[PDB]
């Protein structure tokens, strides 16, 4: 029998749980505070 | 609009208001100007997205950068100074007052500071957040 | 790099 | 327990890699229990199972 790796030296990276859920959340922090921000500075813009 | 202070022994007893009326048409929006003291406003600090948007505002001036405000309630204790070029459009526009937090005990502390100036505006954009 | 054996 | 031997009941450690090698210590910690429950008894008392 052969067993063949074809997982692109993921093994390595450790917490890989941890890891991913992280990359994730940066993501989607960075996503919401710019929209929030935007939505912000345009209604501020607009009373002005 | 008109305020009297009656002091006595140099100490302040009680405030008078008063507030009179010229009926007719007035042009002289030079000498026109509006001062108003604004309910005090409170929000509760939840997301670190709240905080980001907090200090994308010029105005929102804390004394310590550094400060944590997760999980805190702030109170914005805002007076509102207003002079007018017509009718409609503010010729200028002032909003200032302390930011403070809610301790344990309930008691609100000053943490810093709100710092609004503007020229030429249609409105308040400090309380119109804040009301929001 | 993260492929060695350590 | 004679280093270089790994005894005949032995706990393991999850290494990074991710295998479960034998660890001396926590092994000793499981072989001192049994010789104590040997000697001395364990009490279950307050346990549901």
């Amino acid at each position: 029998p052969v067993m063949a790796d074809l997982n692109g030296g993921l093994q390595f990276v450790p917490e890989l749980k941890e890891f991913t859920a992280k990359l994730r959340k940066e993501l989607v922090e960075t996503s919401e505070v710019r929209k929030a921000v935007s939505i912000e500075t345009a209604l501020e813009h607009k009373v002005v | 609009d008109v305020v009297g202070t009656l002091s006595r022994n140099g100490k302040p007893v009680m405030e008078v208001t008063s507030s009179f009326f010229y009926r007719g048409n007035y042009t002289d929006f030079e000498n026109t100007f509006q001062k108003t003291v604004e309910p005090v406003y409170q929000m509760h600090i939840k997301t670190s997205k709240d905080i980001a948007v907090l200090r994308s505002k010029e105005w929102f001036q804390l004394d310590d950068e550094d400060f944590d405000l997760l999980n805190k309630t702030l109170t914005f204790e805002t007076e509102t100074e207003v002079t007018f070029k017509n009718a409609n459009i503010f010729s200028s526009v002032k909003c200032f007052g302390p930011i403070k937090v809610e301790l344990p005990t309930k008691e609100t502390v000053e943490i810093g500071i709100v710092d609004y100036e503007a020229g030429a505006s249609h409105g308040n954009p400090v309380v119109d957040f804040l009301k929001r | 790099p993260i492929t060695k054996e350590s | 327990i004679p280093r270089e031997t790994i005894p005949f009941l032995h706990l393991r450690k999850k290494t990074p890699a991710g295998d479960w090698k034998y660890d001396r210590q926590l092994s000793s910690l499981f072989l001192d229990g049994l010789e104590k429950a040997a000697f001395n008894g364990v009490t279950f008392k307050d346990k549901y199972v």
